[PDB]
């Protein structure tokens, strides 16, 4: 099976810059190699197909070329609407294959995290376990540490995160990490930190509390 | 007009039968090929394999030959997926697609989940505030998704975030929704998160405010 590989994984580029998206094929498909994009939660919409020809309805700041094993998906001037997801397909062989995709994503200007810490609620103690939450607000780029910290031992395996979709009116990221741990272990501790490495911050900031005192 | 209709989402169990559909409408549904795709969550797409509904002429893609069976009743203009025994590996959003030779048009997916877990709603607790503020609520342990969370039943609409739900070993869902407001605020303006999680049929009106001592 032809395997296509796509870089970089991430462009971060501003809206105005010219976008260089690259799909390599591991043997030659001649030219038969569309791009698609994808907006989450949406169906994939074909851009480009036999490698240099625009589909009905796409702009003329889409582009392709490229034949055998190398090619290019250049968007000359970003849109808003262009920052997604793009997959190559090559049509060349059985079976059909993709490319696994390169997200474009928004560059703005670095800014750090406002960081926010949360002890659990009584009510959730009352059934025997206890969330710790952190939240870093309207962060840019994507890119982040969340250090948990239990009377200064480094936490790990026993926290989850997730983060925000990119903000359609700053383009800034947001993310929510939980510390999760037993009702009885929780009590054993003094002081919960949320430790937040960051580009927009000069050194890791720390947020924390004691458990029970305000 | 042109259009491939997918049918809704599932949520199945490991060993549970399903079969997916996919209708097309504008066009002689015979005389296309129809393709499947899966795309499992956070990843890429991928080919499943392709069936020509005037004769059923069907060919898989390797990786899913003999996992899946794929058919078409062309007196209806459908197309199907089927698994007659499902796995959680399975759990991904399957699109359809109208594949010409001499991929224009596409279904909107179907989101299928499979899970050992069973429908639970969630419970609700605070995260408490401590000149901006940051207090949400935090929507743990429910199955499946979606649950939706608006604040003060949709006056408040700045400044919250509702983060993508995590999936726990445990196999439930834990959700967070917060929001930053003037802190000078605290004390005067009320924070309700409405929390509904029509699955399980559970709806909750928590306030959050600053915990006293």
């Amino acid at each position: 099976e032809i395997v296509l590989t796509q870089s970089p994984a991430t462009l971060s580029l501003s809206p105005g810059e010219r976008a260089t998206l690259s799909c390599r094929a591991s043997q030659s498909v001649s030219s038969y190699l569309a791009w698609y994009q994808q907006k989450p939660g949406q169906a994939p919409r074909l851009l480009i197909y036999d490698a240099s020809n625009r589909a009905t309805g796409i702009p003329a700041r889409f582009s392709g070329s490229g034949s055998g094993t190398d090619f290019t998906l250049t968007i000359s001037s970003l849109e808003p609407e262009d920052f997604a997801v793009y997959y190559c397909q090559q049509r060349s062989n059985w079976p059909l294959t993709f490319g696994q995709g390169t997200k474009v994503e928004i560059k703005r200007t670095v800014a750090a995290p406002s960081v926010f810490i949360f002890p659990p609620s009584d009510e959730q103690l009352k059934s025997g376990t206890a969330s710790v939450v952190c939240l870093l607000n309207n962060f840019y780029p994507r890119e982040a540490k969340v250090q948990w910290k239990v009377d200064n031992a480094l936490q790990s395996g026993n926290s989850q995160e997730s983060v925000t979709e990119q903000d359609s009116k700053d383009s800034t990221y947001s993310l929510s990490s939980t510390l999760t741990l037993s009702k009885a272990d929780y009590e054993k501790h003094k002081v919960y930190a949320c430790e937040v490495t960051h580009q927009g911050l000069s050194s890791p900031v720390t947020k924390s509390f004691n458990r029970g005192e305000c | 007009e042109v259009q491939l209709v997918q049918s809704g989402a599932e949520v199945k169990k490991p060993g549970e039968s399903l079969k997916i559909s996919c209708k097309g409408s504008g066009y002689s549904f015979t005389s296309y090929w129809i393709g499947w795709v899966r795309q499992m969550p956070g990843k890429g797409l991928e080919w499943m394999g392709i069936i020509y509904p005037g004769d059923s002429d069907t060919r898989y893609s390797p990786s899913f030959q003999g996992q899946v069976t794929i058919s078409a009743d062309k007196s209806i203009s459908t197309a199907y997926l089927q698994w007659s025994s499902l796995k959680a590996s399975d759990t991904a959003m399957y699109y359809c697609a109208r594949y010409d030779g001499i991929l224009d048009f596409w279904g909107q997916g179907t989101l299928v989940t499979v899970s050992s877990a069973s429908t639970k709603g969630p419970s609700v607790f605070p995260l408490a505030p401590s000149g901006t503020a940051a207090l949400g609520c935090l929507v743990k342990d429910y199955f499946p998704e979606p649950v939706t969370v608006s604040w003060n039943s949709g006056a408040l609409t700045s400044g919250v975030h509702t983060f993508p739900a995590v999936l726990q070993s445990s196999g439930l869902y834990s959700l967070s929704s917060v929001v930053t407001v003037p802190s000078s605020s605290l004390g005067t303006q009320t924070y309700i998160c409405n929390v509904n999680h029509k699955p399980s049929n559970t709806k909750v009106d928590k306030k959050v405010e600053p915990k006293s001592c």
